[PDB]
DNA sequence: TAATCCCCTTGGCGGTTAAAACGCGGGGGACAGCGCGTACGTGCGTTTAAGCGGTGCTAGAGCTGTCTACGACCAATTGAGCGGCCTC
DNA sequence: AGGCCGCTCAATTGGTCGTAGACAGCTCTAGCACCGCTTAAACGCACGTACGCGCTGTCCCCCGCGTTTTAACCGCCAAGGGGATTAC
């Protein structure tokens, strides 16, 4: 065999299928989404370690976290990602 | 004598890996401590604007009568969308091709 | 061994065809060098940063995740190649 | 009498057909040459994935199309349809380079 | 205390005092208008931004290393303010 | 007769007179005030340090030199001095707002 | 009983401290560990780019006959030269101005 | 009672003094060099920081800053920092 | 029992002998007693002088193809720059040749 | 037996290969540069004994070198010569 | 997070033109209809090297064992480097 | 500004301890080189036809040159907000 390289793959098919159960996927497609992710991950990423430089913060929290999408999201793509990630930790927060 | 090691994209509901975006973040030179809730609002946000933007390119591909997801639809679809689109001005897509885009000046009378 | 002249094989049509997809509808004969002299000087500015990554990683082949390093460097980031 | 199209009617069914269509454009070898000789121009001797090549490729065209819409947007407003090389070079001012 | 028309606060011939900054010597009547709007929508921007760094810093008073990280993220970093 | 310079003349004359000035060409408090009056819409009892209303004040004169000194080289381009709005839009949008 | 306090600055023979951009390079988050060359390095590179502002503001000062740097002389020094303008084409500089730049067609005849 | 705030004033103040004994300073031209400082540390530790993971070292070195002069800083001003900083740790190594 | 030392050259980290250059000026019947700064000030100037030279000529040899300087590369790096000539205009090179030099009126047409 | 002969080799080799690391050297090449040290240093030399002279002063410092360069050297390489003189005598004074 | 304090921001006030503002003569600016040399799209056959497809091979890409450089970190100690001031 | 005086923190050193990647070295695999058949490329010349821009004119639009006025600026005064600092 060879090393196992982490990829996105089965995350992005489980989300397809949870809004397009009938649909299928490129390869090439895939990678680009795998880019994708990589990609806003490390802008996201990067500005959390910007603004917890800013606010002198040893450790990056959900409300940095939440900062940064407000930043870098677009108005209601930032709101609803608010809502999304509130009622995530809310559901982590009560297990 | 431990219980049963449940996995904490289940715990928030959501299918990112938590445990993924937490080491990466842990190895990604950031911070040395993460907040606990701040990865899992970190695959939320991921997780929501995937799931858009596969919902949009689901939607491209049964408007050109296709079943598979295809770079131009992600192009066709992102492109469309006018915050996606400056949220990723500078971005380009490989063999995604261009928007269909005809300056009026340039069409006949 | 060496090359001379490759920049010739952007070829004319093939600048037409993109400025096509470029949406350019008429298309001075004076367009081709300047675009190929642009073209250019972009790639030798993403291929010097590319060089500059491979020596770094001590290789002499270079791979496609450099050249996306030096994209996202130039602010030219480009989905589909990376990892 | 043969068939044959108005200026710009071929041009324009070109421009409907790739912006419809996403493939490459340019010959691939010819570019993998270039790009081969414009290496040596900094290191001789290297090697390149071919997957190098094409991603070199797909981003020189994606910045070539970025400039030509520039171009466009250029040439409209200097009330053209016939581009000349000022508006790139004015595009190429424009966007800080 | 609440302000209605400080748009109109800058004035036009501040707007002419800036274009002869900008080197330019004839400006139609439309010019102030959207000159005014594209001000107001960059100035949105940026104090958008700041003003989320000061609730996320916990703050009341604005201050100018937030407008100076503001215009970081814009890609129109100054100098000359602490930074 | 009262001395009257012919149109541009005075024109110039401000063009160089601001290009050797250094200072600011905007009144401080009306600025300062719509700062204020802005930023009221987004977060309420909002307060200013006058250092960065200043800061504010210069990053948007040079923001919008650099925006005039795109517009007049798309005004050159156009063959035109009296620039219009669609200079400005032509600008931002190829520079991409 | 100890060796003398002599600075790794002074080991370097230059300005700017070996031991100030060092912590602020290990707090910076970058990389847990820094090789010993880069700070140095580093500060060498800084300090002779500081070195040709200076010249330029220099000159700058000395042509427009006062001895103490303006910015209005960091602006001639920043923007007549082609490779400090592509290292800060997108820097602001505060009360600086622009440069003396009239294009050809605003003069007369 | 105050708190002190570190900035780069004497060194600059230095550098200036000894490549132009005559010549003076203001203090906001100060703080554009301040702000200068801080913005090209900032961009060599960024693609420093950005080297270290694309070749998975762990450790920052002087080639990574120096890969990362040639990467940013342009052209002849690279030649010239490449060759004091090759005097600088030469020296530095003999000291 | 002694500290360790270090050349006078390497504590001013330049790579002329500090010390030959002291001894060939105190020997030199110029002055009985010189002062510490003369030959650290001398060699300085000689050995940046030396650095321009051979800049130029190591430039001259990239010109030539040659990987080697050659002093043909000497005579065309001194007698193409103007303060160098004023330096040299009286010293004869071996082997140097001369530049490549043809007056107007010798050419044909 | 042999008797040992000197010469500035290693010194102009090290320069060189600090201005060109990759560039080689000919040996009359080395003569020449030998023989322009001698001679610089001897013009320099004898022009500091002739300022001494008529300063009445028995001791060569740096300022009757640096007036030898003001002298010999003309002006723009003799400004940069300067400006490594000051730099060089003050971190020696430092070292 | 509590306290707090102090200093730095915010509102109020009295004049003062600086700055805005309004208006009017006027030259310039923008630019369209038509003209006119023009400059390039389009046809379409020909050439050739790209494209496809088919083999051989080892350069180096990548993976594995060592090992020593290599550099972070703590107590201590110092010396440079910043807060303060005043002054020419 | 700058230069001088008082504080303080930071920067270093010795050692120590853990560890990172450089180096060697294998291996095996895709890039490279070579070879062969095909036809897209391409390109080049002819020609149809539309392009860019300028002359003249034409219509109108801010620029310049004032006067008036008013509030911005500057100087002065009172309040307390909150920001930052220390401790828990």
């Amino acid at each position: 065999k060879r090393s196992r390289k982490e990829s996105y793959s089965v995350y992005v098919y489980k989300v397809l299928k949870q809004v397009h159960p009938d649909t299928g996927i490129s390869s090439k497609a895939m990678g680009i989404m795998n880019s994708f992710v990589n990609d806003i991950f490390e802008r996201i990423a990067g500005e959390a370690s910007r603004l917890a430089h800013y606010n002198k913060r040893s450790t990056i929290t959900s409300r940095e976290i939440q900062t940064a999408v407000r930043l870098l999201l677009p108005g209601e793509l930032a709101k609803h990602a608010v809502s999304e990630g509130t009622k995530a930790v809310t559901k982590y927060t009560s297990a | 004598a431990r219980a049963k090691a449940k996995t904490r994209s289940s715990r928030a509901g959501l299918q990112f890996p938590v445990g993924r975006v937490h080491r990466l973040l842990r190895k990604g030179n950031y911070s040395e401590r993460v907040g606990a809730g701040a990865p899992v609002y970190l695959a939320a946000v991921l997780e929501y604007l995937t799931a858009e933007i596969l919902e949009l390119a689901g939607n491209a591909a049964r408007d050109n009568k296709k079943t598979r997801i295809i770079p131009r639809h992600l192009q066709l679809a992102i492109r469309n969308d006018e915050e996606l689109n400056k949220l990723l001005g500078r971005v380009t897509i490989a063999q995604g091709g261009v928007l269909p885009n005809i300056q009026a000046v340039l069409l006949p009378k | 061994k060496v090359l001379r002249d490759n920049i010739q094989g952007i070829t004319k049509p093939a600048i037409r065809r993109l400025a096509r997809r470029g949406g350019v509808k008429r298309i001075s004969g004076l367009i081709y060098e300047e675009t190929r002299g642009v073209l250019k000087v972009f790639l030798e500015n993403v291929i010097r940063d590319a060089v500059t990554y491979t020596e770094h990683a001590k290789r002499k082949t270079v791979t496609a995740m450099d050249v996306v390093y030096a994209l996202k460097r130039q602010g030219r980031t480009l989905y589909g190649f990376g990892g | 009498k043969p068939h044959r199209y108005r200026p710009g009617t071929v041009a324009l069914r070109e421009i409907r057909r790739y912006q419809k269509s996403t493939e490459l454009l340019i010959r691939k070898l010819p570019f993998q040459r270039l790009v081969r000789e414009i290496a040596q121009d900094f290191k001789t001797d290297l090697r390149f994935q071919s997957s190098a090549v094409m991603a070199l490729q797909e981003a020189s065209e994606a910045y070539l199309v970025g400039l030509f819409e520039d171009t466009n947007l250029a040439a409209i407003h200097a009330k053209r349809v016939t581009i000349m090389p000022k508006d790139i070079q004015l595009a190429r001012r424009i966007r800080g380079e």
